[PDB]
């Protein structure tokens, strides 16, 4: 309800550039001017705890070097820190420091927004029913979220039906859901880390997207949940240590013993060369998930590395890598770097081989391996998932461990 | 006429062990083979058994070649250095053997007391003695009722009470029409049961036939070793001039050795008026022929 | 018979060999092992007492059921030649070849007595815990199995006899019996398998599973891994034998002919002893 | 020493036995065969320098290199005792262990001469055909294979002595000798999985680094992966396999003193 | 004093095959063990060796216990049923045995021809004979300097031209202070060489000592055999009453035994009337001592 002129737009230089002095600015500011906000490090805006603190609806806004604290909490009224209209076109924000209750970034409808290097740690005092959504998108093309270090939120960065949508280098910690996706076709996310999150990658009913190089580090029971997304390219991505427990919410999910890759019904997807480390259940399947490409990936540490739930004979390994099963019995028999000695491992032996790595010595005893040879000759345990048919190598993608 | 060896020589690689050996054997004969310890006495039996092949001849044992097993039903054998399966009973080896020779269980039970091993049965052969192994080999030779026996040095480790007992068993088998082929090295004792001798060379035969006419061409002296026949000095020169010797030892002892023709009348002078204290007469024996024929051949 | 007398002897010393009575116990715990184990998740598995798990036992008996026969008959000729009883045994009214087949089936019955009690408990192990299975096909599964093992157990007797007829020392008979265990089982499996990828890249691929019958031991797998079992799939050498279009008892008779060629060679070399 | 003389006897006994040196001809054709195996695709020895052929050669050695040791010393006491001539050696000024270890290292140098003329001739066959310049590794990684190859043979040769002195018949010392070949090759590895599949909660993973010591076979299959790449280091793994050597022989030596 | 047995009995489980054997030995003697087969003679020298435990006592061998190799050096052993490795050169076996005895290769050459096997040396000993085995079996006992010698039926299968050759070799060995232990089964021959006999019972011992005082307690007749001397009538009636057994034959000879003190006084009168042709007389020997001592107890 204070205006733009309640703030002090000092212009030592022209070209609509406005240096800001230091000061304890008060009030929920309504900035309605194309503003080059060159804000002071000493300038601290203490908002009054009620209402959106920064309404911006004028286009061409450049925000740098600011901070703000304790804005509103009316989440039904969208009490964000910064409030953005569709009319706020090609706006930019950068270098902003937040410790207030409600939303960090509300954006809807507009195009070409740039969120570059932002320290938005809103509120973790609530039990993640009302901790606040961090960055809410709603059909916002041209989305640029860059290097944004965020904590203290409920369900994280929300993306709703956007198509120009780039997520580069952003680090999120300590949240219910890391990033949320509703119906946002041809998305693009790059090198993002989700530390101590009740899930990190929630993706629902989108399409055509690319998933590149995002590392899921120390996550709680759900790493990546694809839901109803065909044309899904997931490359170069790192998964470490999904674990036991719950999320608290369980709105449409089931946070449990630890599923590294929840898969819910892609028609087409090439998930190629991704690392998966030390889960409980490695690959969740759904029975409606078919026509997949999983070649080149990496499966270490996980206990029940694939939960094959389909009635389907899906191979999904097009002549590349049976994706580095650590429970892969069968040494390199053919005298080349080509392996391909058997089909996939799928049994209950993976639990104890996770529990005792020493028994892979006892696996390759020649008394056992001729008994293993008749089990491949006679699948008494009826599994339709032969599902590798080309390990064909020893070890891919060691370069994904560059933390 | 049982065993008919026909001029046979036998080799070993290039080394011969026989020089054209011809031999006959009737049915009441007992033949004692003697010679060196490499003379061919073991390997002679193996041609009779058909263990070898007669390279330079043939032999018709009972008119037939020895490779027929129906010949071997009336044939028994004991080898030298005889071994058995050493983990069995004494009766169990023989009852195994009785299945081969076709005799029933009513032979082994009295063949055990033919050698007197009634306590010794039902024990392991590796626990047995030398003679307790030897009587088991003696019993299988007497298994059934064969007509030809080849006792390849049967006197290995035998009681000299029991050694003459089987000679009586030879003599009982001699009157039962069974000719026995023998070789031995205890040279006394056997000769009373020897019908004909079979002394032979390294590769050759030396002589054949009975003991009496083989003493003819083996002119060998009769010997008297003594101490105190009558005197030394008066009983010295009256024997060397008689075509004999008289070894004048000084301690009242003369070794008069007569040359077996003038043994008739001179013993009336020697021990018909001589005064016996320690006198020992020696008839020229059959090992002395083995002394002689080794000096004849070699 | 005259030939039965040493065969009556050959059971008794094997009875006297009180731990060759104990050949069956190691030959039974291979059965009751793999009755209750397997590759993975195999603690007390009665539902996977299938004939394919019995077809696993024929692949395990590819190795040792030859080798048990080699450790018996490798010294039944030479071990009594320099043991000093054969020259006694030639005097007894027997043919030289007449004593071979008596020692053949005399050794041929003691493992035949061992195999029907080596899985005779495994027959009753079905009655012990394996509920919900059909005994009638298992009657025909073991009838495909148990008599097929001992004829292969018979066929490595006469392999051991022709070497022990040949050689005249003890340890070289043992030294050659390990040789024929290697080349006639493990090497001859793969020499045809190494043939079929490059030298039979394109040369003469027509009569290839006819060449399998020179190896005898894979036929025993091919009798049993085919059997009446349904799958037979992706078996690295037996997929080649699945392309052999001869009927089922043709594989039965050639192993019986593999007896019949081999005993004639035993009659040869023992006549030249 | 007099203990060398019966070993000096036995070097003739592996050569005058012309077909006991010729078990190296068995030992060569496994080496030249499965190096050139290529059982999936090729059959032309492509990754011969890569120890996958050596780890395959270390696999099937556990079948038969215990068994070659079992075919020699299983009758070196009892077939000698059924031969009977050992009492003349006992009259001769010999310790019974001095009889035993010279009978051990006599046969212990038979197979030790047989490996490097059997496998080591095939090392020269790879050194003249594949043209892989691996002078540093094949001098060493074969030596970390072939000195285990004689030593796995050395414990099983000693494992024949612990029952060839026990029993009084030859074929019992081949029947009962197969039980340790049944154990250490086929079933003792197998019951460890059956131990593991029963107790999902128990059988703690710090116990099983000392359960690999109890099998003498799998530790031979443990130093295969030295150059190919562990809770237990290699230097203490070298001594525990030859810890089987001493506890076999004095167990045999107390048994050999009770005949 | 070399070998000293102190009351020792020996069992085979319950089969106590030795009964209370106390037997000593000096340091230059020649011992003769006799008795039946199974009496324990092969068991005796095994107890002198370390091959058997002294169950009910102990032995003292050269002042020591037999399980010591410095005591087990200077003995010399030859067993019964001796056999060797059948595939080697027999000199090379002796060359193998020389390394165990410590004697050099300067001894193996002359010992091969002392037993006389150099004509057929360097072949397989399974291509030897029973004599050629035992002559090779003799030579391994001849290695080095055997102070003690142990001879378990050494004379089996040997040529009697060479059987007494070892007896002179035995007679060459006790002159250089080497005590031997000799058991045999051929009872003639050894009596020229045995210093002390040790004929023993079933499990027990019968008697010990030298030859002549062993002849004291045995009632011993001398034995006279004849064939057609002069008469049949007067020879029967002269000895049916005069303290002898006039065994009444009929071929003009009555074979009368005298009591060996009675041949001194009346055989001068006897064969003067019985005009002699070829007559041997038999002193009561060690073989004759044997069957009395066999029948002295059971
Ligand atoms: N199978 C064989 N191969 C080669 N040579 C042999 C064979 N058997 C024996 N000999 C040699 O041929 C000769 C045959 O003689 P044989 O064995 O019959 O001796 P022998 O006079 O009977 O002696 P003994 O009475 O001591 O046994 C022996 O000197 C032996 O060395
Ligand atoms: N290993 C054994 N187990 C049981 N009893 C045995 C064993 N060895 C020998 N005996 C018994 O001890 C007795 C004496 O054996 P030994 O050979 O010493 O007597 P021996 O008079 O020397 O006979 P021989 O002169 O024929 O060798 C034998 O009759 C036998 O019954
Ligand atoms: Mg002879
Ligand atoms: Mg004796």
């Amino acid at each position: 309800a204070p205006q733009s002129i309640t703030t002090l737009p000092l212009q030592p230089d022209g070209e609509n550039r406005w240096r800001l002095p230091a000061g304890e600015y008060q009030g929920q500011f309504t900035i309605e001017q194309p503003m080059q906000l060159r804000c002071e490090p000493g300038a601290v805006i203490q908002s009054q705890g009620q209402g959106s603190s920064l309404l911006i609806s004028a286009p061409d806004v450049l925000v740098e070097g600011c901070t703000l604290y304790e804005w509103g909490s009316d989440l039904t009224a969208m009490d964000s820190a910064v409030f953005i209209l569709p009319a706020a076109e090609r706006a930019q924000i950068s270098n902003n420091r937040m410790r207030g209750p409600g939303f960090g970034v509300f954006v809807d409808g507009t195009r070409d927004v740039q969120v570059i290097g932002n320290e938005i740690d809103g509120d973790a005092g609530v039990r993640s029913q009302d901790r606040g959504n961090g960055i809410h998108l709603f059909a916002v093309s041209g989305a640029r979220v860059l290097h944004n270090h965020v904590r203290n939120a409920r369900d994280g960065i929300y993306i709703d039906t956007s198509n120009g949508n780039h997520l580069e280098g952003n680090v999120i910690e300590d949240v219910r859901y890391g990033v949320h996706y509703m119906f946002a076709n041809e998305n693009s996310l790059i090198d993002n880390v989700t530390r101590r999150t009740r899930t990190g990658y929630a993706l629902m009913q989108s399409r055509k997207l690319t998933v590149t190089g995002n590392r899921s580090e120390q996550d709680q029971n759900y790493g990546i949940l694809m839901n109803y997304i065909t044309y899904s390219t997931i490359t170069g991505n790192f998964v470490s240590d999904v674990q036991r427990g719950d999320t608290g919410g369980d709105s449409m999910i089931s946070g449990g013993e630890g599923k590294a890759l929840f898969i819910y019904n892609s028609l087409f997807n090439t998930i190629e060369n991704n690392h998966f480390e030390k889960s409980s259940l490695g690959i969740h399947l759904t029975a409606g998930s078919e026509d997949n490409r999983i070649s080149g990936n990496a499966f270490v540490g996980n206990q029940q590395q694939v939960k094959y739930v389909a009635s389907r004979t899906q191979e999904w390994s097009v002549d590349g890598r049976g994706n580095y099963w650590s429970d892969y019995l069968g040494w390199d028999r053919n005298n080349d770097g080509l392996g391909d000695i058997a089909y996939e491992p799928n049994d209950n032996v993976d639990r104890l081989l996770w529990l005792y790595p020493q028994v892979r010595l006892l696996m390759n005893s020649p008394s056992i391996e001729v008994l293993r040879w008749v089990q491949r000759a006679f699948p008494v345990i009826k599994s339709p998932g032969v599902q590798d048919s080309h390990p064909l190598m020893k070890l891919p993608t060691e370069k994904l461990l560059t933390e | 006429n049982a065993v008919e060896i026909q001029g046979v020589s036998q080799r070993y690689g290039s080394m011969t062990v026989l020089h054209d050996l011809n031999l006959n054997l009737g049915e009441g004969e007992v033949l004692g083979l003697f010679g060196h310890n490499g003379a061919g006495k073991t390997t002679s039996m193996k041609l009779i058994l058909g263990l070898l092949s007669p390279s330079e001849g043939q032999v018709k044992v009972l008119g037939r070649a020895p490779n027929d097993p129906q010949v071997r039903r009336q044939l028994g054998y004991l080898p030298e250095n005889v071994t058995f399966y050493p983990q069995l009973s004494g009766r169990e080896t023989l009852r195994h053997f009785a299945r081969l020779k076709g005799a029933a269980l009513t032979q082994v039970d009295e063949l055990l007391e033919q050698v007197g091993l009634a306590h010794a049965a039902d024990r392991r052969v590796k626990t047995y003695s030398k003679g307790m192994r030897q009587r088991l080999g003696l019993a299988q030779a007497l298994l059934g009722e064969p007509r030809l026996l080849l006792l390849d040095q049967p006197t290995v480790g035998l009681d000299p009470i029991a050694t003459q007992d089987l000679y009586l068993l030879i003599d009982r088998l001699r009157q039962r029409g069974t000719s026995i082929i023998l070789c031995s090295h205890v040279l006394p004792g056997v000769e009373a049961h020897i019908n004909r001798a079979a002394i032979l060379a390294k590769g050759c035969l030396q002589a054949v036939g009975s003991l009496s006419q083989l003493r003819a061409e083996a002119g060998l002296p009769v010997r008297i070793r003594a101490s105190g026949i009558s005197e030394r000095d008066s009983w010295l020169q009256r024997w060397t001039d008689a075509g004999h010797s008289a070894r004048g030892l000084s301690e009242s002892s003369i070794e008069v050795v007569a040359v077996n023709g003038h043994k008739l009348v001179l013993l009336r002078q020697l021990l018909g008026e001589g005064e016996p204290e320690d006198i020992e007469i020696h008839q020229p024996s059959l090992e002395d022929l083995y002394r002689y024929y080794m000096e004849r051949a070699g | 018979n005259q030939v039965w007398n040493i065969a009556r002897k050959e059971l008794s010393d094997g009875l006297r060999n009180r731990w060759l009575l104990a050949i069956s116990l190691l030959f039974a715990v291979l059965a009751v092992g793999i009755a209750w184990l397997g590759a993975a998740a195999s603690g007390q598995l009665g539902f996977t007492s299938i004939p394919a798990t019995i077809a696993s036992l024929a692949s395990l008996a590819t190795f040792l059921m030859p080798l048990i026969a080699l450790l018996l008959a490798y010294d039944a000729i030479v071990g009594e030649d320099e043991g000093g009883t054969l020259m006694l045994l030639l005097t007894y009214p027997l043919g030289r070849g007449q004593i071979l087949l008596g020692k053949f089936v005399g050794h041929g019955l003691i493992l035949a007595l061992a195999v029907l009690i080596g899985f005779g408990c495994a027959a009753l192990a079905i009655a012990l815990l394996v509920e919900g299975v059909e005994l009638g096909m298992l009657f025909w599964a073991f009838g495909r199995f148990m008599i097929s093992s001992t004829l292969l157990g018979w066929v490595f007797l006469a392999f051991a006899y022709v070497l022990s007829g040949k050689v005249n020392e003890k340890s070289s008979a043992a030294g050659l019996a390990l040789g024929v265990w290697f080349l006639f089982v493990l090497v001859f499996d793969l020499v045809l398998l190494a043939l079929l990828v490059l030298s039979e890249g394109k040369f003469n691929p027509e009569l290839l599973p006819w060449l399998l019958l020179l190896n005898p031991t894979d036929i025993y797998r091919l009798i049993n891994l085919s059997g009446f079992e349904g799958s037979g799939s992706a078996m690295g050498v037996l997929s080649l034998g699945a392309d052999l279009p001869v009927p089922a008892a043709v594989l039965w008779l050639c192993l019986l002919a593999w007896i019949g060629v081999s005993l004639l060679l035993a009659y040869a070399i023992f006549r030249r002893r």
